[PDB]
């Protein structure tokens, strides 16, 4: 957004009784400009986790 | 520190049905089983019914089979206890204790039922809910017995019980005692709340009950004096 | 002597725990007779005793 992209950090709390389950993805820019462009930062980096 | 959190003491006609709810903390229910008894007053325990979390397993008592009826959500660390088509003598406290018989056992015996819960009242009576009322008790001479005089107020005819009373919002807390309330023969409970004021102040300093009735929403304040 | 294993720390806030919003990666390594252990961390090292 702009020109920054603050390390996004959220939750999500599993209330219901069954089972979630969650599909997520990783990007792999194909250049570095296109990277440092659609990421800021040109290191990116997820994290998952339970 | 393992906490148990029992639904609110409800109350319900016979033939109607309730819920007890129990609530887990710090050991996750799931690796823990579950069973309840009831406890009728004074009249000794009952064992009940016997569910086995992330096992669902369940073993009810020949006597309620099919009346009751466990239930589990695995998702909010909560047990639950159904309850149909009510009788009027199965009213009692109900509680909810953990239990050892999980995964391989399945049966219950070996485990020792640990950590009870606190409890909840049921109640089953064709008794509908009632309006207490409200009427002021003082000395028919003053007293002058041994010390000060006592003066307090009278609820009659009300249910459910119980109602708490107030001295002047709380104003009155010294000598205050409230005497536990009577089944009538008619099916509606009465309690008193006497107090112990100087008989130097009979005239100084009055006193008001402040009876509020949450079942009957009839909050009913009187004044005492001779 | 035999295989190689290396892993990088990967920081960041996740489900907090016992009162920690961090983790620990656990990793074994079998050593066979004769061969040898050999451990070259820059750090976020969790050695064994
Ligand atoms: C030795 O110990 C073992 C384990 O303690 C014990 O095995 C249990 O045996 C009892 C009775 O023999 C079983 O209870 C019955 O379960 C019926 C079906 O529901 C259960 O089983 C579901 C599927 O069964 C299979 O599960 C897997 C394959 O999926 C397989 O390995 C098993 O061998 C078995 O064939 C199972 O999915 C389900 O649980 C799932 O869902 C819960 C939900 O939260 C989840 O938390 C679990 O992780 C799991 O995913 C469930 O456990 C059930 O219909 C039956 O009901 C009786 O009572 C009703 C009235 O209430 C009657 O109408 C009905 O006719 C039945 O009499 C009963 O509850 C139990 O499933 C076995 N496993 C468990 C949970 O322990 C052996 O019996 C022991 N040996 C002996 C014989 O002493
Ligand atoms: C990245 O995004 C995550 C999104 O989750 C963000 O949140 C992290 O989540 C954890 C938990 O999910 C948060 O931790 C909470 O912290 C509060 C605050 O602690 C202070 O206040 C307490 C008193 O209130 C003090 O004792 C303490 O010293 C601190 O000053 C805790 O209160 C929370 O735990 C209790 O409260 C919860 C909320 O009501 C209850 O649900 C829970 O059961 C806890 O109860 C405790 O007391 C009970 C008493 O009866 C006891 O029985 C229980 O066992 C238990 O001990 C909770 O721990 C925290 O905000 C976030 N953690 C991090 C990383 O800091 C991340 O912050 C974010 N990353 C960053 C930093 O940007």
């Amino acid at each position: 957004s702009g020109s920054t992209y603050p390390v996004l950090n959220v939750t999500m709390p599993n209330n219901d009784n069954f089972d979630k389950l969650y599909i997520w993805g990783v990007h792999h820019p194909s250049t570095n400009q296109e990277q440092t462009s659609l990421y800021v930062q040109a290191s990116g980096r997820v994290t998952v986790s339970t | 520190q393992v906490q148990l959190v029992q639904s609110g003491a409800e109350v319900k006609k016979p033939g109607a049905s309730v819920t007890v709810s129990c609530q887990v903390s710090g050991y996750t229910l799931t690796s823990y089983g579950l069973s309840w008894v009831r406890q009728a007053p004074g009249q000794g325990l009952e064992w009940v019914g016997w569910i086995n979390t992330y096992d669902g397993q369940t073993k009810y008592v020949k006597k309620f089979q099919g009346r009751v009826t466990m239930t589990t959500h695995t998702g909010t660390n909560t047990a639950y206890m159904e309850m149909k088509s009510l009788r009027s003598d199965d009213t009692a406290v109900y509680y909810c204790a953990r239990v050892e018989g999980v995964r391989g056992v399945m049966g219950f015996h070996y485990y020792p039922m640990d950590v009870w819960g606190q409890g909840t009242m049921v109640t089953v009576s064709s008794a509908s809910t009632k309006g207490p009322s409200v009427f002021p008790l003082a000395p028919s001479s003053k007293s002058t017995s041994g010390g000060t005089a006592a003066l307090g107020c009278l609820v009659k005819d009300y249910f459910p019980e119980p109602v708490t009373v107030s001295w002047n919002s709380g104003a009155l807390t010294s000598g205050v005692h409230t005497f536990p309330a009577v089944l009538q023969s008619s099916g509606l409970y009465s309690l008193s709340s006497v107090v112990t004021v100087p008989s130097s102040s009979l005239g100084t300093q009055t006193y008001i009950c402040n009876v509020n009735h949450k079942p009957s929403n009839t909050k009913v304040d009187k004044k005492v004096e001779p | 002597r035999r295989s190689q294993q290396t892993i990088i720390p990967n920081i960041g806030s996740r489900p907090w725990v016992r009162g920690l919003s961090s983790r620990i990666s656990i990793y074994w390594t079998i050593v066979k007779p004769g061969d040898v252990l050999v451990i070259n961390s820059n750090g976020n090292l969790i050695a064994p005793r």
